[PDB]
RNA sequence: UGGAGAGUUUGAUCCUGGCUCAGGGUGAACGCUGGCGGCGUGCCUAAGACAUGCAAGUCGUGCGGGCCGCGGGGUUUUACUCCGUGGUCAGCGGCGGACGGGUGAGUAACGCGUGGGUGACCUACCCGGAAGAGGGGGACAACCCGGGGAAACUCGGGCUAAUCCCCCAUGUGGACCCGCCCCUUGGGGUGUGUCCAAAGGGCUUUGCCCGCUUCCGGAUGGGCCCGCGUCCCAUCAGCUAGUUGGUGGGGUAAUGGCCCACCAAGGCGACGACGGGUAGCCGGUCUGAGAGGAUGGCCGGCCACAGGGGCACUGAGACACGGGCCCCACUCCUACGGGAGGCAGCAGUUAGGAAUCUUCCGCAAUGGGCGCAAGCCUGACGGAGCGACGCCGCUUGGAGGAAGAAGCCCUUCGGGGUGUAAACUCCUGAACCCGGGACGAAACCCCCGACGAGGGGACUGACGGUACCGGGGUAAUAGCGCCGGCCAACUCCGUGCCAGCAGCCGCGGUAAUACGGAGGGCGCGAGCGUUACCCGGAUUCACUGGGCGUAAAGGGCGUGUAGGCGGCCUGGGGCGUCCCAUGUGAAAG
């Protein structure tokens, strides 16, 4: 089953995140099918969400399954939203 | 010690058994099948025959068989069986081959 | 695209199978000449068709052995035993290179 | 955008040639020294042996129970017996245990790299689409009874539920044989015949939620095959009997001598077969002007292994590290018959070694497994800890201060040096004290809307009273190497071919800028040296970029096999060569 989930990608204390499309078995920050956005917490830059609606939008569409919070991330960034 | 997942091991033998005689039946009624047919009964032969192809296609339900394992278990016997009432028979019952 | 080969059949003493020699061109790495090096494939000849002298082109394929990865796919030009003949003393020559006895 | 050379063969010279030095690099170790932080990084040896703890489970919304409670019923009462509910324990069943973590022993191989093939294939969970779940029967654990064994555990007897197993039906549809069409390898239709389906559960209870069945497609993950690339020895030249191909079988998801019977006698090799030696391969890494050389350690991808050797079972997937069987070696229990283990998971112990860390904290974040959810489980992981092991940042103060204290040093006996250095004057204020104190965290859940979109609400921090901000505030660690030339930096004393130094050339035989001390000086500085190893200089294996009359090097000479190379003119082809477009060249670096 391929996942739309949190890779690690910062440092020590200083993490950045990158949302990426991988099967579920993969290591957490091993090899990935395809980068779809990034994700900073601590929001140190004016920029620390980004997606690419349509490319997330795609793989939801074969059945890549949000991680409960790359889906947060994916909604805010309005992935969802219909209206 | 102790790894309660040892309740695996336990149930593949149970299963080992489902598996080993749902097999067992279907390579005894084949030989059979093909046996009926060497000496060309072809009334009995397809009869058999047919009884086989079930087991198989049966077997293949749950995972004693599967795929495409059963469809080549099913056509190899069913073959076998065409030619050896090819050399002399008349498809008497026919029940499990086209006419 | 399944690969294709062109070469000469030098050997058919063999039930439907042909051995095709194909030769590449092609520039050295280190030292830039081009040198010219050749690999025997054995072929499915179904129909005992293509005989040795015969210069066909060779289709990659389902494996039909070990050894058999590749089928006959036309006949370009025939009879040309130069190759043949070429390839054949080629081997005539182990018979020398040794330590035992044979005139190469 | 990129290229430095030097010392050493002679009385001297030119050349040839090796040796050596100046640079860079490190998972290092060693000596001396050692102050703070951030980020990294840390068994190179024994893939030796391992104490103790922790490391893969979960679901009561699949099922029936055992033990311990609490409460309510049937009778006038007892007896027996019915229902509800809290906790707990395992059993049956489902999914996970094939990932995640570890290692590099084996492997020179389609193992890896790269580009292709599959009309020769598989793919649990996920997404999309089409159609369906009607009737009936069965068994085994649990539990109950009995037996053997020291123990591990084990045998027999009797009940029993299910989403466990089975039979019949329905046949959307699929599978198999034969025929026909299209296609061209086993791809896609189509006709007769035969064969094959299902499972229930939950409630906010007539409708939703989660499941089940068959088929088609998608996504993701794989299997297999092929072209080309992949170390050293020819003091390893012949190698092969399933060997090479055929037919027919078996086997598999699937091709195939993968295996088997029968038949043919083939297959491979100087373009290096066979054998031996060494090695996980790659992205990359170091070095280099580059071509090249060296390497594969952190991280990411693939492969292989889980005390050594075999093997299959169960599964969508294993020949399965914390699953099963057997043989071997070793440790442990043993009532002598018999049993139990497997850190190359996290820590840790011991051994070997020049040498390599805490039996730490937390599931708060990210990720994973099961669960409808709440949750549970994660030594994956996020953090802290040790070590100057590495990088980067930062301090041991700043401005004044004599025509120049003392001591030590030298001297031409006048002086000259350490040196603005110190003392001392004023100025800031590492350490340290006090106060505030994080970001990382908004989702899951809950409410409105519809369980959608959307809006509202609540909970949650290991690191950590840390980072950071504010106030108070002390002059407060400096080492190590070197000073004959190469190579920045010279003077006294001691020594007397001794004691010693030494990277190379070389120093020391009584006036040593080369040894040991001192003063002074040069270079770096929380480091400085040493040893080891790689590239460089080394055009010193030369493709770029060398040579062979006398420095090393022309085969004693021919004949000639393969191979390399080949005059002038025209035409075809387009293999090499060149050009355009396009696909691939993951991330990290
Ligand atoms: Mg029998
Ligand atoms: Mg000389
Ligand atoms: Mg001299
Ligand atoms: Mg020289
Ligand atoms: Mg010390
Ligand atoms: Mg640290
Ligand atoms: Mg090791
Ligand atoms: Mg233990
Ligand atoms: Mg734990
Ligand atoms: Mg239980
Ligand atoms: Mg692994
Ligand atoms: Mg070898
Ligand atoms: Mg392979
Ligand atoms: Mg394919
Ligand atoms: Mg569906
Ligand atoms: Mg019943
Ligand atoms: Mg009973
Ligand atoms: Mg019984
Ligand atoms: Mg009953
Ligand atoms: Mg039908
Ligand atoms: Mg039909
Ligand atoms: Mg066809
Ligand atoms: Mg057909
Ligand atoms: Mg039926
Ligand atoms: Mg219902
Ligand atoms: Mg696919
Ligand atoms: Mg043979
Ligand atoms: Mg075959
Ligand atoms: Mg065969
Ligand atoms: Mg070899
Ligand atoms: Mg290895
Ligand atoms: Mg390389
Ligand atoms: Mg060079
Ligand atoms: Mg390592
Ligand atoms: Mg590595
Ligand atoms: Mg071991
Ligand atoms: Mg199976
Ligand atoms: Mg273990
Ligand atoms: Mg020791
Ligand atoms: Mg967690
Ligand atoms: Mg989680
Ligand atoms: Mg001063
Ligand atoms: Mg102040
Ligand atoms: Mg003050
Ligand atoms: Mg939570
Ligand atoms: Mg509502
Ligand atoms: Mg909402
Ligand atoms: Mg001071
Ligand atoms: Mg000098
Ligand atoms: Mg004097
Ligand atoms: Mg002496
Ligand atoms: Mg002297
Ligand atoms: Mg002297
Ligand atoms: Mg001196
Ligand atoms: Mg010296
Ligand atoms: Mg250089
Ligand atoms: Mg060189
Ligand atoms: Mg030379
Ligand atoms: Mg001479
Ligand atoms: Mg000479
Ligand atoms: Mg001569
Ligand atoms: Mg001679
Ligand atoms: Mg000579
Ligand atoms: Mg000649
Ligand atoms: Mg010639
Ligand atoms: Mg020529
Ligand atoms: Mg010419
Ligand atoms: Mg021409
Ligand atoms: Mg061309
Ligand atoms: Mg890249």
């Amino acid at each position: 089953m391929v996942k739309i989930r949190l890779a690690r990608f910062g440092s020590k204390h200083n993490p950045h995140y990158r949302i990426v499309v991988t099967d579920a078995r993969r290591k957490r920050d091993g090899k990935y099918i395809e980068k779809i956005g990034y994700y900073d917490p601590r929001k140190t830059t004016p920029d620390w969400l980004k997606v690419d609606v349509e490319r997330a939008r795609y793989w939801l569409s074969v059945g890549a399954q949000p991680t409960d919070t790359a889906r947060r991330l994916l909604r805010q960034a309005g992935v969802f939203r219909q209206e | 010690r102790n790894l309660s997942a040892l309740k695996r091991h336990r149930q593949s033998l149970k299963r080992r058994l489902r598996n080993k005689a749902k097999k067992s039946a279907i390579k005894t009624l084949s030989k059979k099948a093909v046996q009926l047919a060497q000496e060309g009964k072809a009334e009995e032969a397809l009869k058999i025959m047919r009884k086989a192809e079930s087991l198989i296609d049966k077997a293949a339900k749950g995972s004693t068989l599967h795929k495409n394992a059963a469809a080549r278990r099913k056509s190899r016997l069913m073959r076998k069986v065409r030619q050896l009432l090819e050399a002399a028979g008349a498809p008497l019952i026919g029940g499990g081959l086209s006419a | 695209p399944k690969k294709v080969l062109t070469g000469v059949v030098v050997s058919d003493k063999m039930q439907k199978t042909v051995t095709v020699l194909v030769e590449r061109q092609f520039p050295h790495p280190l030292y830039g000449k081009v040198i010219k090096r050749s690999k025997k494939y054995l072929a499915h000849d179904p129909e005992e068709k293509y005989k040795l002298g015969d210069v066909v082109e060779i289709i990659e394929s389902r494996p039909i052995s070990k050894r058999k990865r590749f089928r006959v796919l036309r006949l370009v030009e025939s009879g040309r035993m130069d190759l043949v003949e070429k390839y054949l003393i080629r081997r005539q020559n182990y018979q020398s290179l040794s330590k035992r006895g044979g005139k190469a």
